[PDB]
């Protein structure tokens, strides 16, 4: 975060500055003091921020000009210190220190100032006469201490608020002129609150408020108090506290008056747990940590995240009829800072009859981001805030990785959940409907999509034995060359067309080329039964070259029914893709 | 003896840095409380 | 670890002791110096062990007797100076000095001393005379370092030496009177030769030494200087180095001279990383780590264990028959600390015709400790070594925690791999026919056990629909009364006797207590149906009982065969516990 | 001004601080590397 807080202060002779750092260090008064104190420096467990603290003094007698520019230019805080038994103290606050701070330092970066009253004891009204011109002159003084050393009034608290400049800035959230704040903190605010409500109300209630103070401030608060917090805020303005509690506005305007009162740091604890910096952006390491894969593995969420991701749909379905609407769908992408599913999303997965994303869709899309880049899968539920709604170390701890492919094939036993099947056939064979068959829609349910938003990926469930699993098909295109992500399979789905003669040539070419030699299970299915067959044009018939080769016997699909096609080919391909070196026959 | 020499105050056994770690914990309980002879920029 | 290391310096006026400290601060000599130093510290990041070093100075001028009496009681190791251009020095050592430590300090336990010698760079011929008295004299003296701070010679070099007595101790590891090692170190060195051989040949060669040096040194050794090694415990000693490699003797006489020498960090860093405390035992948070079980949940074994096991049964079976002899038995135990396997274990899990513990029997230990109480098996992975020899943070890694019972029946699909069932009968109505009849033995094998090594649990493995999966029998004493733990189960298996008619009253008896209010699917059985059959004395009928209360229907059992018997009512004990929805009128 | 002050050398730009450190690390490769001007117990 921070290396170190270097803390100076300057002033006039005779003014007890020396006096100050002493009688923090000796926690009493000395009557003779040194005119100069060392770099006395204070270790890291006084701040829970963890970061250390130099206190460096300056005399005039003992130093020189080009020292004190060096010490000023090598600075982070600056305390002016006048005394309030004397007036030319005051003058030369304006006349010189204010000025030669300002005389080398550019104009785009600023150090900001503290200004310190000492010998308040000898006075007996407390004052404030020509110090309010100042303020009102440089925007750089944000705070104005008085002190006494005598009494000990305020020793223990100047050095904290001189701290407070540096660590808990008040620069990009606070803007003076308009007296509002900045617009990213109002976007950076508007986040943490829809992540926070549980139910989508849009109150906060009694129950995640406690959430709330548990997660950020820690020791939460006592059930008296929370009801002076909500009068105070149900004075100060009348959109605050409704029915349940606290609204977006009430929440602002807490924040705000936290920020013009002087309690930085109430705020900053609660942008700095959920993962921004300051600048007000999200950080690395907390939408990218690092996961190790090994090669020929695959990534599977657990039992934990989806959990999390039925309680998001459970939130966000305002209507409850099991179904996702894009003014849904547009209020659950506004925590993100893009919308990260376009319309080919909506090909791809399940659907209902207007169109609308459903809750196996809302699943199966899940269940394809972390398949094929989990980083994409570790950002996204970054967002939503998977760590901090469920208390875990990051966004890790959701991704499992399972066992390797080639000790599966060994041991004869596998424990996976998702796979994958290649679809490769020839171009205008109705390749598109087979992977439109696995979610259910018909020709005539093909026929009224457009060309500009088309899919190449299919997901969908498949019940095999009682369990539940998952299907994926990719549609490779006619290339002549394949690569070697395209040889990457669990089984494949070779398809011919009955109606054109030349076509099962085509893929028992590739059945040539890259897939007989490696132990993988491959099933023939044809295309477009319903239309009349005609006889092929290869030299061994299709059911005897898929009958030489070890294959189960070659199937029939169309999609020409008047209701869903039926799911018969895909449960077969699951079971061979459970299931390598189980043939057909020892079934 | 150079320059180059930290001189650290210990925490342990310390009221004043006590202090500061007491004023240093974050907490939305504050609503209430005053605090005397500092003015901050728009206080009220 | 440790708080704080205090390095008191004493000697003799002029003697050069506060100019060590002022070269030391200075890294030059000062030539005019004061009569006392301050409390200079040395911070933690100077030692790998990051433990802080204060260093005090002494001047009789200054200080008093009580101070010095004090300072000494408040202190950790003691170095005393002499100069060697002066004899009244090497006197007041044996004089004062030694006894003055050892005046109030009590006999149980010394504070260990350093010996310096000063002013060498006057002298011409370095030599020693009347020091060699003193270390035969005394045994509390160990290091007698010689030292001029004007041409820096060894100043970097006698206050490490002070701290490895106190971070590195000499004391538990070495007996100076007989000259070898303590038998508790010799206990603790061969542990860790057997973990370290990944082969069980009785040798380590240059692959498994690799590894070594990677684990606890970091940055192993470059590939000539491991022969040097090699040469100089084969010149010193005839049984060392083998055709592979090192021997247990080379290791252990490579390790004592590292001792004898004066390395003792190198061993040191050996027997803490694998586990050791400074009394040479296994501490806490590495044999007992936290793992957190919430209620209603199962501990799982993942895949990561399932080949670290089956690595260390190919490890210890030397003749290759696929079955443990209690010899390979004795040499799998001989790292931990008791024999954790009695007799009992022999009755419970798989066998082959003598009587030996097989592959499978292996692995359904191990699935039964962890099942029952979980913290004895992460203190049984710990003596093996399994955060070692595969890089992780714990043993807690190996342990997974599956879904809650309540979740798995309402969302009505299961992942988990081991499922409980409990047999309740009528003593004497062949229980234990039904429990030895899971691991493949008939009544003929069943009359050549004793009783005074029974068992009561019973797991093996179960292959239903194509899949892999445990089932566990516990058999529940006749007690007229059940507790809790005899609640929690899958599913049941009532027996009744069909040669006693009163015996299907109490099983009934049993299912009208605390099983059919709960939804647990349930089975009855009936046994010894080789003998006649008698009508039972109850007022329904056994069939019309069962067929009542929604149950699948009773089967049939007999151990009387001449061969194994048939594995057919466990896995529909199996069917019924994965799928407890799925009525068989269902299926 | 007490006794009660830690005075504390930085590690960094220190050469016998870094001759420490360097010292301080175990290697096994030390079965060669004499030191002169020590002698131990039972050093040959
Ligand atoms: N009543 C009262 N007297 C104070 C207070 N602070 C300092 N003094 C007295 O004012 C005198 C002057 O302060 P110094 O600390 O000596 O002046 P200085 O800060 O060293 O200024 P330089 O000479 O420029 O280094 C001291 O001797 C104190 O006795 C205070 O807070 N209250
Ligand atoms: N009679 C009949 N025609 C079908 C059937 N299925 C598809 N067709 C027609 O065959 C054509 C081929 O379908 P596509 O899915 O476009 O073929 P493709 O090989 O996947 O190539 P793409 O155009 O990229 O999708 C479609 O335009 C349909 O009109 C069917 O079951 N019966
Ligand atoms: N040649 C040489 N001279 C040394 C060495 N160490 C110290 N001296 C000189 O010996 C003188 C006496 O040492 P001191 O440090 O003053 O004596 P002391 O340790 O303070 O002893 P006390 O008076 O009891 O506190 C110093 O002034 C040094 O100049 C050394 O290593 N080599
Ligand atoms: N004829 C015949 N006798 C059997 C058969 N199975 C068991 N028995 C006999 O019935 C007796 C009952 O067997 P146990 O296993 O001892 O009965 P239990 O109810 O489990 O009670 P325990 O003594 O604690 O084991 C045995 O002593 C056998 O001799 C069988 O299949 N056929
Ligand atoms: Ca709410
Ligand atoms: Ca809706
Ligand atoms: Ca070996
Ligand atoms: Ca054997
Ligand atoms: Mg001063
Ligand atoms: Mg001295």
């Amino acid at each position: 975060m921070k290396k170190d807080v270097r803390i100076l202060l300057v002033g006039e002779p005779r003014v007890g500055k020396t006096s100050l750092i002493m009688s923090l260090v000796s926690e009493e008064f000395p009557e003779e003091v040194p005119p100069r104190a060392e770099e006395i420096t204070i270790p890291a467990d006084v701040t829970p921020e963890r970061v250390p603290t130099h206190i460096v003094d300056y005399s005039e007698a003992e130093q020189s000009d080009e020292q004190l520019h060096q010490e000023i230019s090598q600075a982070n805080v600056i305390c002016i210190v006048y005394a309030v038994n004397n007036k030319h103290s005051i003058d030369k606050v304006t006349s010189r220190w204010i000025p030669l701070i300002n005389e080398r330092t550019d104009k785009d970066s600023r150090l900001p100032l503290i200004l310190v009253g000492n010998k308040s004891d000898l006075v007996e009204y407390s004052s404030m006469e020509t110090i309010l011109p100042i303020m009102n002159q440089y925007t750089e003084i944000e705070t104005c201490v008085e002190c006494s050393a005598k009494n000990l009034k305020n020793i223990s608290e100047l050095f904290y608020y001189a701290q407070k400049a540096v660590l808990h800035p008040t620069g990009p959230l606070y803007c003076p002129e308009e007296k509002e704040m900045k617009p990213a903190c109002i976007k950076a605010l508007t986040r943490i609150f829809k992540i926070s409500d549980q139910d989508n109300d849009g109150t906060l209630n009694d129950a995640e408020l406690n959430f709330f103070q548990r997660i950020c401030f820690n020791t939460p608060l006592a059930p008296q108090a929370l009801e002076d917090v909500k009068n105070v805020v149900r004075k100060h303005i009348s959109d605050g506290v409704a029915d349940s509690g606290l609204t977006l506005k009430g929440f602002l305007f807490l924040h705000t008056l936290f920020i013009q009162r002087g309690r930085h740091e109430t705020t900053w604890t609660v942008l700095r747990r959920f993962g921004y910096d300051d600048d007000l952006d999200l950080t690395p390491e907390y939408l990218f940590p690092l996961l190790k894969i090994p090669p020929d593995c695959t990534t599977e969420l657990n039992h934990h995240a989806y959990l999390f991701l039925q309680s998001t749909f459970d939130k966000h379905d305002l209507d409850r009829d099991c179904a996702l609407s894009p003014d849904e769908l547009k209020d659950l992408f506004k925590v993100f800072p893009y919308i990260p599913w376009g319309p080919d999303v909506n090909n791809t997965v399940c659907t209902n009859e207007r169109g609308w994303i459903t809750y196996q869709g809302f699943l199966s899309q899940w269940t394809l981001t972390t398949y094929l880049d989990v980083q994409r899968c570790l950002e996204y539920l970054g967002y939503l805030g998977y760590s901090i709604l469920t208390e875990q170390e990051s966004q890790a701890s959701a991704v499992t990785v399972t066992r390797d492919k080639k000790i599966d094939l060994q041991k004869k036993q596998t424990q996976r959940n998702v796979f994958r099947c290649n679809v490769i056939g020839v171009k205008n064979c109705g390749k598109s409907g087979v992977l439109q068959a696995l979610l259910g829609r018909n020709l005539m349910r093909q026929k009224k999509i457009r060309e500009d938003h088309k899919s190449y990926y299919a997901i969908n469930t498949v019940y095999v034995y009682g369990q539940e699993k998952y299907l994926l098909l990719h549609d490779i295109s006619e290339s002549e060359f394949l690569t070697e992500a395209e040889i990457i399979c669990d089984v494949v789905c070779l398809v011919y067309d009955v109606s054109n003669p030349k076509s099962f040539e085509y893929c028992a070419r590739i059945f040539k080329q890259h897939f007989m030699d490696s132990r993988i299970p491959c099933l023939i299915v044809a295309a477009k039964s319903d239309l009349h067959e005609v006889k092929q044009e290869y030299s061994i018939s299709p059911t005897d070259f898929c009958r030489k080769h070890k294959m189960p016997p070659p199937q029939a699909f169309t999609c020409n029914t008047a209701d869903a096609p039926s799911k018969d080919i895909f449960v077969k391909l699951t079971t061979m893709a459970m299931y390598p070196h189980v043939t057909q026959a020892d079934l | 003896l150079p320059e180059k020499l930290q001189i650290v105050k210990p925490l342990e056994g310390s009221a004043t840095l006590h202090h500061w770690q007491q004023l240093a914990q974050p907490h939305l309980g504050g609503i209430l409380d005053p605090r005397p002879g500092v003015v901050t920029k728009g206080f009220r």
